[PDB]
């Protein structure tokens, strides 16, 4: 039961008590992900319009 | 209308409990994967406790205490007894035990040999038994070399504990036996002891000069019914019930089952269960738990009781399935889900 | 002094953000018009509260906050509410139609068209910071914006502000206050794509905040206002060290250092006590030992789970009010001898303690009663994995039938991102078990 | 500002639509002349969803009235609230459809559809942010059935990413105008399977039995049936017409009610349904028990013959929201065998403080149940009974249709039935 790093100021204090010792994607790659999904949406809408045109 | 699910098809106990619940006309069984249940008769292994108590408007109850394995595992019980201040120091009712890991994997090998060499040097009886939870795989021997070498040939954790060389022998027969007590713990953590126990007796005379033939030393019901030649001679199915056993203690020893054995059993059940209560209690939990336990005891010729092990998913004696299962429904299930005596249990009061 | 920018995304984040800044103002003595009589340096200063507030030449104290929602109705509350004067229009961003509880819609379809605008508004706040620490991101798991747009925002922040820390305050989905069936989908999608971008995340399970409100505050059917006022109390306790003088958790970096030794396991469990009803006659004031002991009761945890069957990697005790170190150590010694507190063998069995003498501020007319001392415990337990298990299981039930999947594919998401996200959660669950179970 | 454009086509569509605008106009305080005279701000909060605001604080419904003969729409224009509709929004021909799907869809209707889309386009151009469309019509006639589905097909082409919603009256032999109603209904259903996000299935037989057996009306009329549709239409749209986070807009409701794109046909329900003992206060248990009772449902399908994919319940009036959750959670936990177990929490509840006119409290029911297949089975059986003998086909081949198109519709709906069956197990 040891207390370490006791710091005191006007608004409070903090310390540490030890009981026992131990034993990314780039900007380019994000645009591609967004543009890839935007293309899959454009493809699926074209197939809908092609279906409606028939 | 209450709802329950069945997730252990091999449980003869809760199979009968499930049959009784439907007999009341106020409980309905659902598919085993339906989460909208009041009661879960769960699986033995890997029961998903984390998924309980998160259904809006449903009080959920389960038939197992999460964390009770600490008591029902051979190696866990030994570690729990030795490390718990409530037990280790003054635990005079549990045989001297040691946890031993096979050399192909803490470990109490050296501590075991130290106590072994002390007995061998003092002329004292030095017969130990090695067992594990992965058995049907038991060996009894008086040589440390054989015990340790038998564990290295396997691949799971084992426990070496003192073998009771002076057991109490029934007469006529001169035969060993053990005592099985069923204990029910409800959601409020009351400890109920079934008034009916069973002595699983050996139908062979106890022989202290030959630990090779393990039929007169192991009182398991399956071993007696497979490797014993006098099965069913003295009592039906090698099962003597308290009424007869009590009458015997009066005729032979001039004492009663209560005074000479039951007090110690009730004391041991309390000590074990109160010890782990802070770790497994569901008093302030989002779900509730109860569980049936099977305690196994040994009795020596001084009428001192010893704890062998605790079973977390015990079976029951055929003659007592109806009475006990109905009891599980009265105090364990209907106490939380009431329906629209002379209790068969004995409440062991204690401080929570 | 280093600044902290708070970002509020979606209905949950915005409304919780509104409740926190209401509490921050009451704590720092800031009026609804932005004035602060106690601040003697007019139009400037590098005080602790300046980490969350900037100053204008007229003496106004403006939160370093951005509010983002793909629909304008929730942010219109902020624009015309009590604290309307605090923020300027550049800080409030609203679209015209939401993500319809569809992660793919908020992340891809709608997010792609508004992401550059949000980054620009955030860049304007960053340009007022002389040494920016990082970001606090508030959002829900279930909302299509909270889940879908947040994960995109996090990816870009990692690119635009590489060396900056990012903490989260995430609302775990609870059916008692939800009408969305697909929230498990959104929760798991957003955890997958956000995991490598968040340094530390505090999950709050609405189920926990709900029962606390019914049990402790005697509210039969709590509203979001009740939940959010309680939630912002916990948030205040967690961010207090950044806004007041002190030496524990004085910057966002310290949260990771003190609470997350393993980067993926960055979800500390939060426990708060005491929560007392204001409608009560008058309560007996609880002691240091009693409130500290409450920190190990499941009933006051932000996520319901059983820490008795996990392992602790870190443990932080944040007290506010009349507390002295002597009383804290006394209580801890008692709890150790009674409770089941198992640490991992590669971490010290210790407690970092912080004490702020100013007791918890309570919103006038709110539901919480004034107390003389309170504590928030931050502990990294493997027990919080139960939350992932519950969530992952609901995911498995719907995905086995591909139910509702077409709504996501329709917005341009590939079906494979479902399984890719799920396999990540199965790996996350394995990490918890490798650290906690024997 | 999330506006909805309403369309009503054909005899049935306009008479039901007429009463719908009569009911909600009363609930929002709008009088027959468009002036607001309510006493609560909740009435105007979401008023712009169904009403445009004109000069002088006038509220004009965002509704388009369509038909191929003038008769019915002259009745509307002379009806109680006829003056409230925009005069330009009446688009009608003179030939009629003769209860013929091919005339509404291919010949007569084709000549008139473009001018209908000119009005739709004009109402959408004035929307701050259009949610989507809702169409009221019957499937058994020619205009609402044949031209209605033609409208949907062209509205989806010009507005491919908007929500298309319909209230569809299914024909029943017990309440029938002509024997060709199964033909028209089968042809329309396939259009709806493809081009609608949500379809409330209303069976004229269920409406009849309710008026006779429950309401004790010796001789029901179309007007009596339309009173139920009104109340129901007012109920399902309560989420959209008043403040609330649950089922906020049309796309959010669809995301939570439709697990598979083709299984978007709902069974609606209402409660109470009291006969003239009409002043008795109704308790929350009674509201919930009735709302889930098949007798209170309007698709004429027994829910205990299938399983609920998702359920959405709306409670109106000043009541105990706690007692609502308890009773809802009571019904689910008491019959969890009719709720699929692979969609956690598929039963959602919403509350609203403004009750319908003349009621202390009420509840509306919206179910996506696999039992709806029984409705399509009836239609298919009736279709096939005549088609195997090519009975009455000349009415349709005379309009340019081929037998091959009927065979496809037959298969398309039989596939629709098989899709429901595989999810019921
Ligand atoms: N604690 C709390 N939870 C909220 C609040 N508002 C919404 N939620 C929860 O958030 C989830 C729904 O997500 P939202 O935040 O409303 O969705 P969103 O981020 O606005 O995204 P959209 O789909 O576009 O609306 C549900 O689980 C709600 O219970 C709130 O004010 N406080
Ligand atoms: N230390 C000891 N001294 C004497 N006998 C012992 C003993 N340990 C075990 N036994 C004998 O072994 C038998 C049961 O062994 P154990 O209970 O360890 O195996 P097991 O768990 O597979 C049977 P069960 O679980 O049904 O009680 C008992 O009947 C007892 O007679
Ligand atoms: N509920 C209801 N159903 C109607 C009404 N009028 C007609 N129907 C039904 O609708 C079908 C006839 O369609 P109808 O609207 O007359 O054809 P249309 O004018 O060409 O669109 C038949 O099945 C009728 O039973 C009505 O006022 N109310
Ligand atoms: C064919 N038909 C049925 C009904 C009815 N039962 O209500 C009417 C109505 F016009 F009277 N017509
Ligand atoms: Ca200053
Ligand atoms: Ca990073
Ligand atoms: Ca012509
Ligand atoms: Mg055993
Ligand atoms: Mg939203
Ligand atoms: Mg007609």
């Amino acid at each position: 039961m040891e207390v370490i790093e006791l710091n005191k100021c006007t608004s409070g204090q903090s310390f540490e008590v030890i009981l026992k010792p131990p034993s990314d994607p780039s900007l380019e790659e994000i645009q591609k992900k967004l543009e890839a999904a935007e293309e899959r949406r454009k493809y699926q809408e074209a197939e809908l319009l092609k279906h409606l045109a028939e | 209308m209450y709802t329950f699910v069945v997730r252990d098809e091999n449980s003869s106990v809760y199979a009968e409990v499930s049959r009784l619940l439907l007999a009341t006309g106020q409980w309905k069984r659902l598919r085993k994967d339906n989460p909208r249940f009041n009661l879960m008769l769960g699986e033995r292994n890997r029961l998903p406790f984390g998924r309980l108590g998160h259904e809006p408007g449903l009080v959920q109850l389960v038939n197992y205490y999460r964390g009770a394995d600490k008591l029902c595992r051979k190696a866990s019980l030994v570690k729990l007894i030795k490390t718990s201040p409530e037990l280790s120091e003054s635990c005079t009712w549990f045989p001297e035990s040691y946890v031993i890991y096979p050399t192909n994997l803490t470990d109490e090998r050296e501590v075991f040999l130290a106590a072994y060499n002390r007995r061998r040097e003092g002329r004292e009886g030095n017969v130990w038994i090695a067992k594990s939870s992965a058995g049907a795989g038991i060996l009894i021997s008086s040589e440390a070399s054989e015990l340790l070498d038998f564990i290295d040939e396997q691949g799971q954790v084992h426990v070496i504990q003192k073998y009771l060389e002076k057991p109490l022998l029934l007469e006529p027969g001169h035969r060993k036996f053990d005592i099985r007590s069923w204990v029910l713990v409800d959601h409020l953590y009351n400890i109920y002891l079934y008034r009916e126990g069973v002595l699983r007796t050996s139908s062979e005379p106890y022989n202290s000069a030959n630990f090779q033939d393990k039929t007169c030393h192991l009182t398991n019901h399956c071993i007696q019914k497979e490797y014993s030649k006098n099965y069913g001679r003295y009592e039906e199915g090698n099962e003597m019930f308290f009424e007869e056993f009590n009458q015997y203690l009066m005729d032979a020893l001039n004492t009663t089952l209560e005074n000479s054995i039951l007090l110690q059993i009730k004391h041991i059940i309390r000590s074990c269960l109160m010890c782990i209560e802070p770790a497994i209690s569901t008093k302030h939990l989002h779900y509730q738990s109860f569980q049936l336990f099977g305690f196994d005891f040994m009795v020596d010729e001084e009428l001192k009781v010893w704890l062998i092990e605790v079973n977390g998913a015990p079976a029951c004696a055929q003659k007592l399935y109806a009475e006990l299962c109905q009891g599980i429904v009265d105090v364990a299930i209907s106490s939380v889900f009431p329906l629209a005596p002379t209790s068969i249990f004995i409440k062991l009061h204690h401080h929570h | 002094m280093r600044e902290c920018i708070s970002i509020h995304v979606g209905q949950a984040g915005v409304q919780i953000g509104n409740a926190c800044w209401e509490l921050y103002c009451l704590e720092h003595g800031i009026q609804p018009d932005g004035q602060m009589p106690s601040d003697k340096t007019i139009g400037g200063g590098d005080d602790s509260f300046n980490t969350f507030f900037s100053e204008t030449g007229a003496g106004k104290h403006v939160p370093r906050a951005v509010f983002v929602d793909l629909e304008p109705t929730v942010i219109d509350e902020v624009r015309t509410g009590t604290y309307r004067q605090l923020f300027h229009p550049e800080q409030l961003i609203t679209g015209k139609e939401d993500a319809a509880n569809n992660y793919a819609r908020g992340h891809y379809t709608i997010g792609k068209e508004i992401i550059d605008l949000v980054l620009d508004r955030i860049r304007k706040l960053a340009d007022q910071c002389t040494g920016l620490q990082g970001f606090l991101v508030f959002h829900s798991f279930g909302g299509g914006t909270g889940s879908g747009f947040t994960s995109l925002l996090m990816e870009r922040l990692s690119v635009d502000y590489g060396k900056k820390s990012k903490l989260e305050f995430s609302i775990y989905p609870a059916p008692q206050v939800s009408t969305a069936v697909v929230e498990p989908y959104n929760s798991i999608l957003t955890t997958h794509t956000t995991l490598e971008h968040s340094d530390c995340a505090f999950m709050v399970d609405n189920e926990a905040i709900y029962d606390i409100c019914r049990r402790n505050l005697d509210i039969e059917r709590p509203t979001y206002t009740n939940l959010n006022r309680l939630i912002s109390q916990i948030v205040s306790s967690i961010t207090a060290s950044l806004r007041f003088d002190g030496a524990l958790n004085v910057d966002l970096t310290e949260f990771q250092t003190n609470l997350v030794p393993y980067p993926r396991i960055h979800f500390p469990l939060a426990t708060y006590a005491p929560v007392i009803s204001a409608e009560k006659a008058y309560h007996e004031q609880l002691s240091v030992a009693e409130i500290t002991n409450a920190c190990f009761e499941p009933a006051n945890q932000m996520v319901k789970c059983d820490p008795r069957h996990g392992k602790y990697m870190a443990c932080c005790l944040l007290y506010r009010g009349d507390v002295v170190p002597k009383d804290v150590n006394a209580a801890i010694a008692t709890i150790k001898t009674k409770r089941s507190i198992q640490f991992v063998d590669w971490c010290p069995t210790g407690f970092k303690v912080g004490i702020n003498y100013q007791p918890p501020t309570v919103v006038p007319g709110g539901d919480l009663a004034k107390v003389q001392r309170a504590v928030c415990m931050l502990s990294n337990t493997t027990a919080i994995a139960e939350a992932w298990a519950r969530l992952d299981h609901k995911f498995d039930l719907m995905y086995a039938k591909r139910a509702f999947v077409h709504w996501y594919v329709g917005e341009g998401m590939e079906e494979g991102e479902f399984s890719e996200a799920r396999e990540d959660m199965a790996a996350l669950e394995k990490d918890y078990e490798e650290v906690g179970v024997d | 500002m999330r506006e909805i454009v309403h369309i009503q086509a054909g005899q049935c569509g306009n008479q039901i639509g007429a009463k719908f605008w009569e009911v909600i106009s009363d609930e929002h305080g709008i009088d027959p002349t468009g002036s607001y005279h309510g006493d609560s701000d909740l009435q105007l909060e979401r008023i712009n969803v169904y009403y445009n605001e004109a000069t002088g604080n006038k509220y004009v419904p965002r509704a388009i009235l369509v038909d191929l003969e003038p008769g019915t729409m002259d009745s509307v224009r002379s009806g109680p609230f006829g003056q409230i509709f925009r005069p330009d929004n009446f688009v009608f021909g003179q030939s009629g459809a003769g209860n013929n799907w091919a005339k509404g869809h291919y010949t007569e209707g084709a000549e008139l559809v473009d001018s209908v889309l000119d009005v739709v386009r004009k109402e959408s151009e004035s929307c701050d942010c259009l949610q989507g469309f809702q169409l009221t019509h019957s499937l058994g006639g020619g205009t609402g059935s044949g031209m209605g589905t033609l409208l949907i097909s062209k509205i989806r082409e010009e507005y491919p990413d908007r929500i298309m919603n319909t209230f569809s009256v299914m024909p029943s032999p017990k309440v029938s105008d002509t024997v060709v109603e199964p033909y028209n209904a089968t042809l329309s259903v396939h259009q709806l399977v493809e081009n609608t996000d949500e379809t409330y299935c209303i069976d004229n037989e269920a409406l009849y039995d309710i008026c006779f057996r429950t309401l004790k009306l010796t001789t029901p009329t179309y007007g009596d049936l339309n009173h139920l549709v009104s109340a129901t239409m007012s109920g399902v749209t309560t989420c959209l017409r008043f403040p609330g986070q649950l089922n906020a807009d049309l796309r959010k409701l669809a995301v939570n009610m439709v697990p598979f794109p083709r299984l978007h046909f709902f069974m609606p329900g209402f409660a109470p349904l009291t006969s003239r003992q009409q002043y008795r206060a109704l308790t929350v248990p009674e509201l919930t028990q009735q709302m889930f009772d098949s007798k209170n449902m309007m698709a004429a399908c027994d829910p205990r013959h299938g399983r609920y994919l998702t359920v959405a319940a709306i409670f109106r009036g000043r009541m105990s929201m706690k007692e609502v959750d308890e009773q809802m959670l009571n019904v689910q936990n008491k019959n969890s065998s009719y709720f699929v177990e692979w969609i956690p929490n598929n039963v959602k509840t919403a509350v609203c403080d403004i009750p319908p006119r003349g009621l202390k409290m009420s509840a509306t029911f919206i179910g996506n149940s696999t039992a709806i297949q029984e409705l399509f089975k009836r239609i298919s059986e009736q279709f096939t009974a005549m088609f195997r003998r090519k009975a009455f086909l000349h009415w349709y081949t005379g309009e340019g249709m081929d037998e091959m198109e009927f065979t496809e519709a037959e298969s398309n709906m039989n596939d629709l039935v098989s899709e429901y069956q595989q999810y019921q197990d």
